[PDB]
């Protein structure tokens, strides 16, 4: 099985359902087509089963202890299971009209698979995650200084 | 006073805290206009009064310090405008209760050092903000 | 009807809503004839008489004018209390030394929201629902609408949204299908021909 | 007319120190962290 | 009377070497002839605010800043030569393509902002 | 089109002007006034 | 107008975006002497 | 007139580029001199047409070849471009999760009818009383339309446009209190609706106008 995952067609194939999953994502407006609409949720279902097979071959390729340090693969998880656990949320007597617009966030940060071979982009991440603390801490103090003026704010023109 | 540092210090800062979040929660209400909200708070912040004059006289030993004089000018300030609230633009007075929040950043030295940096790092600017200032008074009395 | 028309008059009211509120009255009053009396009164932490009639009056022209130069000059200031609002309307609906109409008996409330429900106050004045509340909500806001609606349906009244100047006119006369609720299960008792004051067609 | 314009220095300070600290909070985490991504590929490129 | 005073003491031959020198003095004959002019004109009295620009090389730094910022400037004249272009490009195509655009009084395009001429 | 290309164009070539007129003149920028510099000897040729 | 605006704005953004930048870069050549750098290239050295 | 005497310009002006190129053809047997051909050759053809005349406005990129300093800013430009196409694919791809993510929480909630009583397209019809300024005593009749708004997010490319201008800082706080009052599909606003839902834009403007364009500005300086 390492074989295929670490071939050149698989990585390509990756690709392209992904590229499909965005134009699945991207297509909604409003007005659309009744028959658009069976389309999107048809192919949410299916490309989801895909996904999580792809995950499971992986995960049972190379290793377990082994991917669950990397941040990179760690929210694939998390992505494929709030996908699945979203069709039967919906399927099942719990409608949520507004759940539905909050699950298709997650569905839609899956583009980011395709930025992983970057060699730049992933070396200015490394930074931003070595000096995440003081990132932190200049924004709690952008925080507090807002805050503090909204509260002058409220006392004068309150 | 007797030895009390690392419990009193995070106490106190979750007091002002909880007092920033109950600034927060008070509704200005328009023409004098009130509801229950704000006179349950008008007792909270006593009560944060209290507490506060209790911990500045607790440590007294202190008023050199930049920090510590803020520290206690809002506690005076704070207390002649309740004074002068119960004797009676005396409502202002309490405009200066916005700096408490202020007080959290004595509190966490890792953030202290980031403020002191910021602050630091503005003289270099001065030069730039006098000839706005100039360029801004020549084209006033040009206009 | 023995029309008392109540008026929120305390400071979250200043500013467009009570430009609404005020015109919102005067739209009312015009909704009153020769045989309704009427009177208008507004609390802020204390309810008064926004006129010099200090009981209910016949509501013809001369006084109607009156009470629309007096609604016409209110300004807002002060906290609410609907307690003491809702004590000083109930009394002036219970006088019985003046000339009054007998007959329907309603209480209005032109505010915009609350907290206060007033629940001891209508226990206190009208437990047998004598009296109806009809509640209205004037300006843009988004304060509490709670307390108002439920004052309206305890009382046998109903609830109006005034948000804007074109929701004023239409408004403040849908409160005659209330009010003809009792008339329409009287049956061939009610259908009887009366005729109107002399005015121009 | 009044004295009411003297409240105008509210939003003078607030836009020119609300936009100073900006300056200093957000360009500095990009300079800072751009520089040291910058360095990174010297160093990677030639230990390559 | 100070450039009376500074012209006989500093051998007028080299005062007007200088150039703030030089800058005053267009300064008050601007200003000097409008004494009797008192009872077109509002052009002089600008010349009057001026004088204060001289007080800006009085201190040590935001003299040189300047100094050095507008000869950086002056070294690199090519690069606003693109900005130009850019400008010329699009005001052309706009002339083209809105400048039929009818002006009203309620709208963006008004007397003051339209496409119909090249200012 | 027209509108959002000139936006884009316009940021960008005065962000490129703007970079380029600060790096033309950075030594004074960072000049670390402490160790030396021109005005020292500018000091020393006035009073000499 | 014209001339207000871009004397007194774009000149004065120029004029600040270069002195933070100059300032920056003092604090960055100071720091990378202590090794800064160091901990992250070698930290970043190792996970290859 | 004065078009009439600028054509009779342009005629000596298109003349002498003419006869230049042919002279300079004369002694040779790059992509500069195609462009240069290509300028005469629109002024010929000229004499549909709009599209020729727009082409017209070529002529100040014929001097970049001939001064020096022109065609060294110009091609720094271009490697300046080509080295920092990095952040700009990334920020692209930011921008379209967010016009993405604002067409899922807005899609056609942003209609409004012409005048704030009728809050469905059923209702908004006919003809309505405006009472202009607040004024009581000063009605005038108006159409009732239900019209959608300017920037709106109703699908992709809408939703991009929204968020760069948005992101332009300009017209933001206008668009922020026309979410907010985002009642339904397809139904009429109600004043301050949801404003948690402001944390969008919040979000939206950190990420892009601060972070993403002083990065920019960060990395060109570097
Ligand atoms: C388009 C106009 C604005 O003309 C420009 O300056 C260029 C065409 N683009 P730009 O996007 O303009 C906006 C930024 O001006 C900063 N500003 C202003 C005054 C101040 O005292 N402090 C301060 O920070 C800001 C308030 F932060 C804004 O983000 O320039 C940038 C330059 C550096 C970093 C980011 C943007
Ligand atoms: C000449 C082709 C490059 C122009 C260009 O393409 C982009 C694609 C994605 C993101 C940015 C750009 C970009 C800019 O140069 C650019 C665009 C913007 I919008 C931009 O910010 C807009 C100005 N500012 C408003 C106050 C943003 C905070 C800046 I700075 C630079
Ligand atoms: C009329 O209203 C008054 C109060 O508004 C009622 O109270 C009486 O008022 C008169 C006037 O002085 C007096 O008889 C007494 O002071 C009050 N009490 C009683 C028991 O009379 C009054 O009952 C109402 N009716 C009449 C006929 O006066
Ligand atoms: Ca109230």
């Amino acid at each position: 099985c390492r074989a295929a995952v670490k071939s050149v067609t698989f990585y390509w194939l990756v690709i392209v359902l992904v590229f499909l999953n965005t134009l699945t994502i991207s297509s909604e407006h409003y007005n659309q087509p009744d028959w658009l609409t069976q389309i999107q949720d048809i192919a949410n279902k299916v490309l989801l089963a895909l996904f999580t097979c792809e995950m499971l071959v992986k995960m049972y390729s190379l290793g377990l202890q082994a991917y669950f340090v990397s941040l990179f693969n760690r929210f694939d998880c998390f992505v494929v299971c709030g996908g699945i656990t979203e069709t039967i949320l919906v399927e099942l007597e719990i409608m949520s009209p507004l759940g539905i617009s909050v699950f298709r966030c997650v569905r839609l940060l899956r583009i980011f698979k395709v930025t992983r071979h970057w060699t730049s982009l992933s070396n200015l991440v490394a930074s931003l995650l070595n000096s995440m603390k003081s990132i932190a801490s200049l924004l709690l103090l952008l925080f507090l200084f807002i805050i503090i003026f909204s509260l002058l704010g409220m006392q004068l023109f309150g | 006073s007797i030895v009390e540092w690392k419990p009193f210090d995070i106490f106190i800062l979750l007091a002002i805290f909880a007092n920033c979040v109950a600034l927060a929660i008070y509704i200005p209400f328009p023409e004098d206009d009130s509801n229950s909200t704000n006179h349950n708070l008008e007792k909270v912040e006593y009560a944060f009064l209290i507490i506060f004059t209790v911990e500045t006289f607790l440590k007294i030993i202190y008023v050199r310090n930049g920090w510590n004089l803020l520290d206690f000018v809002i506690v005076i300030v704070g207390l002649f405008s309740v004074i002068l609230e119960q004797l009676t633009d005396v409502k202002a007075l309490r405009a200066f209760r916005v700096l408490r929040p202020l007080r959290l950043v004595s509190g966490v030295p890792s953030l202290q050092v980031v403020l002191n940096s910021i602050i630091k790092a503005m003289v270099p600017l001065l030069h730039i903000a006098l000839l706005v200032l100039f360029v801004i008074i020549i084209y006033a009395i040009i206009g | 009807k023995d029309m008392l028309i109540l008026v929120d008059v305390s400071g979250s009211v200043s500013g467009l809503t009570l430009k609404l509120i005020r015109t919102s009255v005067s739209e009312m009053l015009e909704t009153l004839s020769d045989d309704d009396f009427v009177n208008v009164a507004s609390f802020n932490s204390n309810a008064q008489d926004v006129s010099c009639f200090q009981h209910l009056v016949q509501a013809n022209v001369r006084n109607k004018k009156v009470l629309k130069d007096a609604v016409n000059n209110i300004t807002a200031k002060g906290i609410t209390d609907y307690k003491k609002g809702f004590s000083f309307a109930f009394e002036q609906l219970l006088n019985y030394n003046v000339s009054r109409a007998n007959c329907n008996k309603i209480i209005m409330l032109f505010t915009d929201g609350g907290e206060e429900r007033a629940q001891e106050i209508f226990n206190k004045y009208n437990k047998d629902k004598k009296v109806r509340v009809f509640t209205f909500s004037v300006g843009q806001h988004n304060y509490d609408r709670g307390p108002i609606q439920w004052m309206a349906c305890e009382n046998k009244g109903y609830y109006y949204e005034i948000p804007s100047i074109g929701a004023i006119r239409i408004n403040t006369q849908e409160y005659l299908d209330v009010l003809g609720r009792p008339m329409v299960l009287a049956g061939d008792k009610a259908k009887q021909v009366q005729w109107t004051n002399v005015y121009l067609d | 007319s009044s004295s009411g314009m003297i409240v105008c220095i509210y939003f003078i300070i607030l836009f020119i120190c609300g936009n100073y600290i900006l300056l200093n909070v957000f360009l500095a985490i990009a300079v800072d962290n751009l520089a040291d991504a910058e360095s990174l590929n010297t160093a990677q490129k030639e230990e390559a | 009377v100070e450039m009376v005073l500074k012209v006989i003491a500093f051998k007028p031959k080299g005062y007007f070497s200088d150039a703030w020198n030089t800058f005053d003095s267009l300064i008050v004959i601007g200003s000097i002839i409008d004494v009797a002019l008192s009872e077109s004109i509002t052009f002089f009295r600008l010349f009057r605010v001026m004088r204060l620009v001289k007080l800006l090389s009085r201190g040590e730094g935001i003299r040189t800043l300047l100094w050095t910022f507008i000869k950086s400037f002056q070294a690199l004249p090519y690069v606003a030569l693109l900005i130009a272009m850019l400008f010329f490009i699009y005001a052309v195509i706009g002339m083209q393509m809105f400048g039929k655009v009818a002006m009203r009084d309620n709208n963006q395009i008004n007397r003051n902002n339209n496409f119909q001429t090249f200012p | 089109v027209y509108f959002i290309s000139f936006y884009m164009l316009c940021a960008f070539l005065i962000i490129n002007l703007f970079v380029a007129v600060i790096m033309d003149n950075f030594d004074y920028l960072t000049r670390d006034w402490s160790i030396l510099g021109p005005h020292h000897l500018d000091e020393f040729k006035r009073i000499w | 107008f014209v001339s207000l605006v871009i004397f007194g704005s774009f000149f004065v953004l120029n004029l600040v975006l270069g002195v933070l930048s100059g300032e920056f870069s003092k604090e960055r050549e100071k720091a990378k002497a202590r090794g800064d750098f160091q901990k992250l290239r070698e930290k970043q050295q190792l996970e290859e | 007139f004065r078009n009439t005497i600028l054509g009779y310009f342009d005629y000596a002006f298109t003349a002498i580029f003419t006869v230049e190129i042919l002279l300079k053809m004369t002694t040779f047997g790059n992509y500069f001199n195609l462009l240069d051909m290509l300028v005469v050759g629109v002024s010929l053809v000229s004499f549909v047409v709009k599209i020729l005349r727009v082409l017209r406005v070529l002529r100040p990129l014929r001097a970049i070849n001939r001064a020096k300093g022109l065609k060294h800013v110009v091609q720094c430009v271009f490697v300046a471009i080509r080295t920092i196409g990095n952040i700009m694919i990334v920020t692209t791809l930011l921008q379209f999760m967010f016009a993405c993510i604002g067409v899922q929480l807005f899609k056609g909630k942003f209609y409004r009818c012409t005048d704030e009583a009728k809050s469905n397209p059923e209702e908004c019809r006919g003809l309505f009383i405006l009472y202009k300024d607040g004024d009581v005593d000063s009605p005038v009749v108006r159409e009732r339309i239900w019209q959608n708004s300017d920037f709106n997010f109703d699908n992709v490319l809408s939703a991009m446009m929204a968020l760069f201008t948005v992101s332009t800082f300009e017209g933001w706080p206008a668009l922020l209190y026309k979410a907010i009052d985002s009642n339904g599909e397809n139904i009429g606003p109600i004043y301050n609706h949801r404003v948690e839902i402001s944390i969008f834009f919040i979000i939206y403007i950190i990420i892009v106008a601060f972070f993403m364009m002083n990065i920019f500005v960060g990395f060109v300086i570097v």
